[PDB]
């Protein structure tokens, strides 16, 4: 009866989704056809003679990544109708992928979510994977979230939005389309689990010491964090924290919802033989500036709240000492108003990590969130990127050519400017 | 989907075409008959983008060929993969228009556009959806190519939404067979700046030096000369034809490397480029593939990139790799060479990847760059155009069956007005 649905979008969601459902198909013990030789109810649906299909929907206007899925090994379980393919992508262009060509596809995708929402008994909410730099992965969501918000305003629409690094910005115009969406993110969604792609390279090159990562190795990591959030509503636990609880107690104000993510233990197999991976160890492996995957400096900021989603063989007694330990630390800090910001979710089931992946078969795992003020320094870089060229008005004639007027650019930045000031307001 | 049509305007384009379609067809595992024979089932999933499925399990291209001379058409269908064409798309004319640009673009070609516009009007509407009208025309020298400026100025009336690429071969004084290259090349630019949304300014001057220095070849034969120009644009389109960890189309390269519509010229680059003996002594990694492209010598554009700073670039890598090596190297190059890149465009560089590299190479690459350095080429042609124009010469070929003298001033003015925009950014 506990239910939620995944909305993979753009090049990012699909590359994540082929590796995100790589996990669930191995958590429950189901072949990549769909058969399962309850927990699965939230993301599967028991249909036919032993064939469980995911409650996903994939939308990339590029027809290629889905054709890799429709031809790949997961061709069978994914329903071919919700594997939207489009005709031609928006070419990393927000205004193009919003209404010019996106309107051709929103009419279709909103039927499957209405098919699944009507088929699902009761949802805690949605979850939408996407990236800012994709343009069509981003501007489509600017149009999708408002349709789903009007269609479903009471439900919670969280998002694991990829975010470009200040150094490794793989695109050229993604300084534009990022802040254009964040004006739309706060309006409709309620928590944007931001993630950076350059940080994970620093996560994996050092902790699990991989010399050269692929997006596969990167994506197999960000599958565990999402599964760890949703294991409460999907598995048994001493202290279950389903999707509707932690979003309520993590977000103080209705606009300040941008928690950076974190996962632990992130270590190779050879290195895991050495550490016992105690709760005081891995919990302390979450707050250092390294293991965070958003490329910000948490020490300069201050946590408001946090939410620890333990897994595997875990008991509260040792984290009860841990949550007391960090409150002694002065390098780590907390805003004055929140005395205690540590939700503690447990699941007796271990991660059951993917095979062919860098991660190890640890019997313990942690996710972690924090609605900090340190995230403000992230887009303080990007807001400088956007502001210096919009004054020059470069790369804008494409957006103008697609329909979006110049006024939206000034309205998206000033909102992020006004959004930024709140972090100094709330901080003291 | 995301179809693309491919035209040959001039004797250059066809020998480029016969190699353009000899790497691609062999990149899809194809014989001269047309029937697929490759072992990989992946390389057919978007064979449609160029070819059109015909009977007998035979795929064939949408290769439009125009020269105003049959002597070049005879070379194509007789050569290797000469059967892999549509004889309806082979087009002929009486005379080669005399290296004029006044005969083709106005008189002797305008009596032929109706025979090549209808077939692309046919063969563009024949398919589902398309991205652009790319071609291979010598901007100077042969006038069947400069005639293509008419062919490009009219598609803008038909398909203004789409983007017309131009794999244009520039002129150059160090290698100038044709005497009137400034006449036809300078005037053709008056249209491409207003019509085209992309342009890859290949130039034969440097393109020899890449063939001497990098490969150490005794003599550049045109057959062995275009195997790298067929590959420099196959690597542009491979991102469509094949699945990328990061994907891109001809429109993504446009919007992410065109700050302003007139500053849409480019200089390409391909790597790895090696001799036979000097191949085993290279690392075969992204740094080895990185410096092989950014270096001034490996640049088809006859310019010195050390002078003019790259506004924007793109690096369509190929072969399965790690993105970190593709990210940090493109990121390191942007920092140390801070002068060769621009301040007010952070992270100039793009990336793009595929999992199907070309045959023989386990890894490949490709480079694109919009830079201030192209002003050197435009100065180089306009500095001598005015010499040939001041104290007018050959103008009665351009007055008869041609244009007024004021047409030269408007083009030269708007062409010199263009170079100032590059000068604005250095
Ligand atoms: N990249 C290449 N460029 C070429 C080749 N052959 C010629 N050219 C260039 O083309 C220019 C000469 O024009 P053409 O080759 O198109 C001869 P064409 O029949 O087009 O003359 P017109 O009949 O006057 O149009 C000159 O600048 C040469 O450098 C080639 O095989 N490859
Ligand atoms: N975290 C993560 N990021 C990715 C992955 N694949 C691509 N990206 C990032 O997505 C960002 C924006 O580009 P994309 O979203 O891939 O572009 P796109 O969605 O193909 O854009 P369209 O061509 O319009 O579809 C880039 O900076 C990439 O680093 C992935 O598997 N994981
Ligand atoms: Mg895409
Ligand atoms: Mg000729």
């Amino acid at each position: 009866m506990r239910e939620c649905i995944s909305i993979h979008v753009g090049q990012a969601g699909v590359q994540i989704g082929n590796a995100c459902w790589e996990l669930y198909c191995l958590e429950h013990g189901i072949q990549p056809d769909g058969q399962m030789p309850d927990s699965f109810n939230t993301f599967f649906s028991e249909t036919g003679a032993g064939k469980h299909v995911p409650r996903a929907v994939f939308v990339d206007l590029e027809p290629t990544v889905i054709d890799e899925v429709r031809t790949g090994t997961y061709r069978q379980l994914f329903h071919p109708e919700q594997l939207i393919t489009g005709k031609e992508d928006a070419a990393n262009n927000y205004a193009r992928g919003h209404y010019t060509i996106g309107k051709e596809i929103i009419d279709l995708v909103l039927d499957r979510i209405r098919k699944l929402a009507d088929q699902c008994t009761g949802l805690q909410g949605f979850l939408v994977f996407h990236s800012f730099g994709g343009g069509t992965g981003s501007g489509f969501t600017s149009l999708l979230m408002e349709r789903l918000s009007v269609d479903y305003g009471k439900k919670s629409k969280l998002e694991f939005s990829i975010y470009p690094a200040p150094q490794v910005s793989t695109a050229v115009v993604e300084p534009y389309n990022s802040i254009l969406t964040t004006h739309t993110t706060l309006e409709h969604s309620d928590c944007a689990f931001m993630v950076d792609n350059e940080a994970i390279y620093d996560i994996c090159r050092r902790n699990l010491d991989i010399e050269r990562p692929t997006y596969t190795n990167l994506n197999r990591l960000i599958s565990q964090i999402v599964s760890s959030i949703t294991a409460s509503l999907r598995f048994d636990g001493a202290l279950n924290v389903d999707l509707t609880e932690f979003q309520t107690n993590l977000v103080p104000y209705p606009r300040i919802h941008f928690p950076l993510a974190t996962y632990a233990p992130v270590i190779s197999a050879e290195k895991a033989y050495h550490e016992q991976l105690s709760v005081a160890e891995i919990t302390n492996a979450c707050f250092e500036p390294a293991n965070q995957m958003v490329k910000c400096d948490p020490r300069h900021g201050k946590y408001m709240a946090c939410c620890l989603l333990y897994r595997g063989d875990v008991v509260p007694k040792d984290v009860n000492a841990a949550i007391a330990t960090i409150k002694t630390k002065r390098s780590i800090q907390f805003v004055d108003w929140c005395p205690t910001g540590f939700k503690v979710g447990i699941n007796y089931q271990p991660p059951t990590v993917v095979p062919g992946g860098d991660l190890a078969k640890v019997q313990r795992a942690v996710c972690m969130l924090s609605n900090t003020t340190a995230i403000a320094e992230a887009w303080a870089r990007l807001d400088h990127k956007f502001d210096l060229m919009y004054a020059k008005r470069a790369f804008v004639h494409w957006y103008v050519g697609e329909g979006m007027e110049e006024g939206e650019f000034s309205e998206a930045r000033e909102d992020m400017a006004a959004l930024e000031k709140d972090y100094e307001e709330v901080g003291v | 989907m995301r179809e693309i049509v491919h035209i040959q305007a001039g004797q250059c384009g066809n020998q480029i075409g016969a190699k353009f379609w000899e790497v691609i067809s062999d990149e899809h595992g194809i014989d001269p008959t047309g029937s697929y024979h490759g072992d990989s089932d992946l390389q057919l999933e978007r064979i449609n983008v160029y070819y059109n499925e015909a009977t007998g399990n035979k795929y064939v291209p949408r290769a439009i060929l125009v020269d105003l001379e049959p002597g070049t058409m005879d070379s194509v269908r007789s050569g290797p993969f000469g059967q892999i064409f549509r004889p309806d798309n082979f087009v002929f004319g009486q005379s080669g228009a005399g290296n004029n640009w006044a005969k083709g673009h106005y008189t002797e070609g305008a009596e032929l556009v109706d025979s090549v516009l209808d077939v692309v009007r046919k063969e563009s509407e024949s398919c589902d959806c398309l991205q652009g009208f790319q071609l291979t025309h010598s901007l100077g020298g042969g006038t069947g190519s400069g005639m293509g400026t008419l062919l490009i100025s009219k598609i803008r009336e038909e398909y203004p939404d789409r983007i017309m690429n131009t794999f244009s071969v520039m002129p150059s004084p160090k290698v100038s067979d044709t005497v009137v290259e400034p006449y036809n090349a300078t005037l053709s630019v008056h249209q491409l700046v207003e019509n085209t949304d992309e342009t890859y300014c290949i130039d034969n001057e440097a393109l020899y030096d890449i063939c001497f220095r990098t490969l150490k070849l005794t003599t550049p034969t045109y057959g062995d000369l275009n195997h790298l120009v067929s590959a420099t644009m196959s690597g542009v389109t491979t991102c469509l034809r094949f699945p990328g960890q990061l994907n891109a189309d001809l429109r993504k390269l446009a919007v992410n490397m065109v700050p302003f519509p007139r500053l849409h010229f480019f200089m390409p680059g391909f790597a790895p480029l090696t001799s036979r003996g000097s191949q085993q002594y290279r690392a075969l990694t992204v740094p080895e593939l990185t410096q092989q492209m950014f270096d001034s010598k490996n640049m088809m554009a006859a310019c010195d990139p050390r002078h003019g700073r790259y506004l924007t670039v793109a690096a369509i890598f190929r072969g399965r790799m790690s993105m970190k090596e593709v990210d940090e190297q493109m990121l390191n190059v942007q920092n140390k060479n801070s002068s060769y890149f621009v301040e007010w465009i952070p992270n100039n560089v793009k990336t793009a990847v595929c999992d199907i590299p070309p045959r023989g190479l386990k890894m490949s690459a490709t480079f694109i760059g919009n830079s201030t350095a192209i002003q050197e080429l435009f100065k180089r042609i306009s500095e001598q155009f005015t010499a040939m124009f001041r104290r007018k010469a050959f103008l009665h070929w351009y007055t008869g069956e041609g244009m007024d003298e004021m047409e030269f001033t408007e083009a030269e003015s708007n062409m010199n007005d263009l170079v100032s925009e590059y000068q604005q950014y250095q």
